[PDB]
């Protein structure tokens, strides 16, 4: 249709297994809140996340592609597994969802036509697909030790017909091998018949590496006692014969376990090589597919490739990178010649890097997003960026990338992260921009902030975005990070927006004034059109402390006299498209206005009303000049409403028309134009829906409804339009709490 | 070895009782409403601990896992560690708040990752480097019968009330916002539940003169209403932007000299019974910030030496232990009323040389409290901590043989009960015990 996803900047987890990838095509689907993200790293744009996937109703925890196939199982904490399934080429749907085991899913594996699930009582079950649908019904389910062993990762493999064998690892020492063997109907002979041991803390990781050689491989089994402790496992008629009357002092570390599956098919599993090092626990295993290094991902942030070098025989690091938090998943995959490192840390940020023959390795452009709920939006004045603000102590600058490093303009604009201005520990709840260099903020905090944009980013926002900023010899450098204190401090030729390394310490703004007066931690502000007073309010429940505070942006100090009208806590404030008036829409179900005295900024309650809606009202915005003295309001209880100044009997205000929608409506917005003598009004609800509307003077029009393939996933916090207008197309800024910061485009004539 | 104590910092936020008094406590310096920059109440931000907080940004699994890991790049070798819970009023903050705070305890020791309350304390159970208890301090009006079983599913055994006085002048004219006969009524249901109790005194209080702080503690001790099992005497500081120094500045409140102070905490400790512990005798502030108190930073000794030409010898079970060789040892066993039930004391001693290798507490159930239900079909005695110091090892397995003989036959119970931590809990099921929510109990 008309509408177009241009952005999804959405933040992983912080479990160990929230990614898999494709082995034909290349795309990397990895767990990100209630969602299930997909990006494809590799194309001559970069494009960022382009889709996600609903129906989880808590974080998902487990990603596995199934192997050789078309289908995808995952795994979350509302004690839920799904099944997916590609139906064109790169986008996927749900046709089975798993209603057991009472518990969460831990640990998650798959093989073609057969997964196997792990939950966090014990449990360790088997499913199979049968013929004719694809459907999985349950084979076997056992348990190790009933209240003492508890599962952390699973994997599994064949023997050359239908013989499996799984390995179970979790909370104890020791690392369990079981067997079983299919049938036509189901599986049978399902019992444990190893115990490994060897290792001195719990085993976090393990997998298998590929049958290269037919009847010997290998098996890797990573653990929290910092060691990476190897096996390997042969096949029928290759046992390694011993313990015969020449024995060899066999020391009985390498004991050299055997085992039966039925009769036909028996074993040999003894061990192989074990390394020191990796400084801390380690997180995620990977092999190759074709050679035979190994990749270990820590939890002090490094990445380290094992290899074994010749005329030693011992394994040593060959490749080392990464520069607190921790790695959880990595990836590998080799697109023409080379091969790429990718790895997320704390930040909810990907991080990648490619290198040549394992040489030398170099940066490579990741994406990023938030890891709590997104609050606030606030665009620029001159609108070709967006300050989007989350609930993890962070905020954002989204803006695209239209010219290159030579200056062309690329035939594709995608969307990036320029600067990370803030990371002192509040949870922001509130930010709105004054001008193109200063902008305020505020957080769950009695005072309010006010940062100036520095010349590293000013650099680089005219030279990527191609925005003019004049008068630039006067604002100073970016410093790093508050250590004496929690204010800000003051402290080329890149070819590309930046990494996630410049985007934690070397890209914060500083900050130039620190205002008082509220006293408890502040809801929202806004600012007036002539950029000359701001406006703001605090959370409480009584009438005492209810007062809109207006300091005026020069001297940075409070207005004379308060604003005592409401009494619970003022949920929304905007001043008019001109500075004439000023609304307040609050928690207790009433709005007021506030008039400007346009000489002293002072303010008097000239329009008031006391039962507009019957619940309560959550957000309000302002019509254009052109229109007339029109503002729109949401509430709770699912209608919205639009209101007229008309004076026929006297001076107030009186509602024309509305909807009732089927959930309550929380962010609303009108576009600062109007086309061909309509203006376009979007609505945005409890559950992830969006309308947006076209209004004449009392009739409102469903233009269309968006998809649900591309809509957020959970309650709107915030809807705003863009003032810019380029190539015919419009721009919505879309803030919502599934951890997701979304822009769409709307070409309209 | 011995036990690793990693200390952590909660959000910094508003105490509740600033709603209807008008402000908080007289003499607690810091928070949210003062002049140190992002400092959690009752902290300035200058302290050991209160400085690795602000640069982890107060996050519970990042603060935890650097002090770990800080403490065996020394070369501690830890293998069982106690966290403890301080600064504002844990217990006040919203509840998704206080169980996502607590499973992030545990994750950083365990290393599952999930945000079930449920099930991390079941991972933290046959965890390796382990929990042997979680300490939080809270006020005397939150330890309702709601808040103290959200305690028993996080994992928490001991708990820290701010007594502070024991008069009821004192407590309305501070602003304390509670009453001095309501701790005693929420003592009983704590070590009814099976709690290690430890109150907090304050000599140096405004209106309590030198005379009245000696019957203070003299009471403290002989009334059966309080007895409990620790103390931390925090003698009055005066900070920079605290209530009581505008009463120092308008001349209105003076503080003790540091020779009738020091003279006062040698009577204090002359006092102390054989089965409560001091664990400090004044806390962790740096000089420069303080105007008027306390001097110097060394009372504890100061107060040891003053004793010493007294005659008088601190009976304290914190300084009667190994921290010079036995060779021997004794079986004693002392008997009090605290608060509604019969505690009893089970020690090995030596009378000599006054030094102690094990303890024991043990409590019958008494029948005006206890709203538990596993503690209600049946008469029952609840053990309350097993505490052995160091062949020099059968120490415990002789005082779980002693309490549970004096159960059946003096007590006339038909269920043991312990309050074990998590990590500790399989130290008691080799020995007959089992689960049954928070307890790990046994029918007799
Ligand atoms: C949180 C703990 O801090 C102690 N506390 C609070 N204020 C002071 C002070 N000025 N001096 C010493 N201790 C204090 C309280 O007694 C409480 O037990
Ligand atoms: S004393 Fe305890 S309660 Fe009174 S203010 Fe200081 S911290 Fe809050």
């Amino acid at each position: 249709e008309c509408i177009t996803p241009e952005a999804i900047f959405i933040g992983a987890n912080k479990q160990t297994q929230v990614s898999d990838i494709h082995k034909v095509k290349k795309i990397v689907a990895f767990g990100a809140g209630k969602t299930i993200a997909l990006w494809d790293p590799i194309e001559p744009n970069n494009k960022g996340v382009y889709a996600t996937l609903k129906g989880h109703e808590a974080e998902v925890t487990c990603v596995r592609f199934v192997p050789d196939s078309d289908f995808m199982v995952s795994a979350s904490e509302d004690h839920h597994v799904k099944i997916w399934k590609f139906t064109d080429y790169s986008h996927l749907q749900c046709i089975q969802t798993i209603q057991h085991y009472s518990k969460t899913i831990v640990a998650l594996s798959a093989l073609p036509s057969l997964i196997s699930v792990g939950c966090a009582d014990g449990t360790i079950s088997i499913w199979r697909q049968n013929i004719q649908n694809d459907e999985f019904g349950l084979a076997h389910e056992f348990t190790i030790k009933k209240g003492f062993f508890y599962p952390l990762c699973l994997s599994l493999s064949k023997v050359e017909e239908k013989k499996y064998l799984l390995a179970i690892g979790g909370t104890n020492v020791n690392v369990f091998i079981a067997s079983f063997i299919l049938s036509d109907s189901g599986i049978e002979k399902c019992r444990v018949v190893a115990e490994l041991e060897g290792h001195e803390d719990w085993v976090k990781s393990l997998a298998f590496r590929h049958q290269e050689t037919p009847g010997d491989y290998l098996l890797c089994s990573g653990s929290q006692d910092r060691y990476i402790r190897l096996w390997r496992i042969r096949i029928n008629d290759l046992i390694d014969d011993s313990e015969e009357d020449s024995k060899k002092l066999t020391l009985l570390s390498n004991k050299q376990y055997k085992f039966q599956i039925d009769d036909e098919l028996r074993v040999g599993i003894n061990f192989e090589a074990l390394i020191m090092g990796h400084d801390d626990w380690i997180s995620s295993l990977q092999w190759h597919e074709s050679r035979l290094q190994l990749l270990a991902a820590t939890a002090d942030t490094s990445l380290m490739v094992w290899e074994p070098d010749e005329t030693s025989g011992i394994w040593v690091c060959s490749l080392r990178l990464g520069e607190s938090g921790g790695f959880w998943s990595c990836l590998w995959f080799t697109h023409e010649r080379m091969d790429f490192f990718l790895t997320n840390g704390k930040t909810g940020s990907w991080r990648m890097w490619a290198t040549k023959d394992n040489i030398i390795c170099d940066q490579r452009l990741g994406i990023s997003g938030a890891t709590k709920d997104v609050t606030d939006i606030a665009w620029s004045p001159s609108g070709e960026y967006l300050l989007a603000t989350s609930l993890d102590q962070t905020t954002r600058l989204f803006a695209p990338w239209i010219y290159d490093a030579s200056g062309r303009k690329r035939e594709i604009a995608t969307w990036h992260e320029f600067s990370r201005p803030q990371i002192h520990g509040y949870d922001m709840i509130c930010v709105e921009t004054v001008t193109d260099t200063r902008f305020v903020s505020g957080g769950d905090e009695k005072i309010l902030r006010s940062f100036d944009l520095p010349k590293g980013v000013a650099g680089m926002l005219q030279k990527f975005v191609g925005i003019q900023f004049e008068e630039k010899s006067e604002m100073p450098d970016s410093a790093t990070v508050p250590v004496l204190g929690l204010s800000n401090k003051a402290g080329s030729l890149l070819e590309c927006p930046p990494m996630e390394d410049q985007l934690q310490r070397h890209l914060l703004w500083p900050e130039v004034e620190k205002l008082y007066g509220h006293g408890f931690e502040i809801t929202c502000l806004d600012i007036s059109p002539d950029q000359k007073l701001i406006a703001s309010a605090c959370r409480s429940n009584n009438v005492q402390n209810a007062v809109i505070r207006i300091f005026s942006t020069e001297n940075w100090l409070e207005i004379k006299p308060a604003l005592p009208f409401h009494s619970l806590t003022i949920t929304r404030l905007k001043f008019s498209k001109d500075g004439k008036f000023l609304l307040s829409v609050c928690r207790d179900r009433k709005w007021a206005l506030w008039e400007r005295n346009m000489e002293d900024n002072t303010f008097e309650l000239r329009f008031k009303n006391e039962k507009p809606h019957t619940r309560i009202i959550w957000d309000a915005d302002w019509a254009p000049l052109e229109f007339g003295n029109v503002f729109v309001t949401a509430s709770r209880d699912k209608t919205v409403k639009v209101w007229r100044h008309q004076k026929e009997p006297a001076d107030d205000y009186v509602l024309e028309a509305s909807i009732k929608h089927t959930k309550a409506v929380t962010a609303i917005s009108i576009h600062d134009s109007m086309i061909r003598e309509k203006i376009l009004i979007s609505v945005g609800l409890e559950n992830g829906e969006i309308y947006l509307y076209s209004y004449t003077l009392g009739k409102f029009e469903l233009i269309t409804q968006l998809n649900e393939d591309i809509t957020p996933a959970d309650k709107i916090t915030r809807l705003r339009w863009s003032h810019l207008k380029r190539n015919g197309k419009l721009f919505l800024g879309v803030g919502s709490s599934d951890l997701s910061t979304r822009i769409y485009s709307l070409a309209y004539e | 070895s011995g036990i690793a104590v990693v200390a952590v910092m909660c959000k910094p936020h508003r105490c509740p009782h600033i709603a209807y008094t008008g402000n908080i406590c007289v003499y607690c310096p810091g928070g949210p409403d003062s002049d140190f920059e992002y400092s959690t109440q009752s902290y300035t931000g200058y302290e050991p601990t209160s400085m690795r907080a602000i640069r982890a940004r107060y996050d519970p699994y990042e603060q935890a896992r650097g002090r770990v890991e800080q403490l065996k790049q020394l070369g501690h070798s830890i293998d069982k560690v106690e966290y403890v819970l301080m600064g504002g009023t844990f217990m006040s903050l919203p509840k998704e708040y206080r169980e996502d705070f607590i499973v992030k305890l545990h994750n950083a020791l365990s290393g599952f990752n999930g945000n079930d309350i449920d099930e991390a304390i079941l991972y933290s159970q046959q965890s390796l480097t382990k929990c042997v208890g979680i300490t939080i301090e809270t006020r005397p009006d939150y330890c309702t019968q709601t808040h103290l079983d959200d305690m028993l599913k996080y994992g928490c055994t001991r708990l820290e009330i701010g007594v502070q006085s024991l008069y009821e002048d004192v407590a309305r004219d501070t602003n304390r916002g509670h009453t001095v006969r309501s701790v005693c009524e929420t003592f009983a249901v704590s070590k009814d539940a099976g709690y290690k109790v430890v109150s907090h005194m304050m000599p140096d209080l405004p209106n309590v003169g030198m005379e009245r702080d000696i019957e203070q503690f003299k009471e403290y001790f002989e009334n059966p209403d309080f007895r409990t099992d620790g103390l931390k005497i925090y003698p009055t500081l005066v900070i920079r932007g605290t209530g009581l120094y505008e009463l120092w500045k308008t001349g209105r409140y003076k503080s003790y000299s540091a020779n009738a102070l020091v003279d006062l905490v040698a009577r204090i400790l002359a006092l102390v019974p054989p089965w409560t512990r001091i664990y400090r005798v004044q806390r962790d502030i740096p000089m420069p910030l303080v105007t008027s108190g306390v001097d110097n930073g060394n009372l504890r000794e100061l107060a040891l030496a003053r004793m010493k030409d007294l005659g008088t010898t601190c009976r304290d079970v914190r300084t009667r232990e190994v921290g010079v060789q036995p060779d021997q040892v004794e079986l004693i066993r002392r008997d009090y009323y605290a608060n509604g039930g019969w505690e009893t004391f089970l020690s090995y001693e030596d009378p000599k040389k006054d030094i102690l290798i094990g303890l024991l507490r043990l409590r019958k159930a008494s029948k005006k409290y206890t709203y538990r239900k596993e503690f209600t079909s049946q008469r029952t005695s609840i053990v309350r901590e097993l505490h052995v110091y160091g062949q020099h090892q059968g120490f415990g397995t002789l005082l779980m043989e002693e309490a549970e003989r004096i159960a059946k036959e003096e007590h006339g119970s038909e269920k043991i009960s312990v309050i074990s931590g998590v990590g500790v809990r399989n130290y008691y099921g080799k020995l007959g015990y089992e689960l049954d929510g928070p307890y790990m109990s046994k029918r007799i």
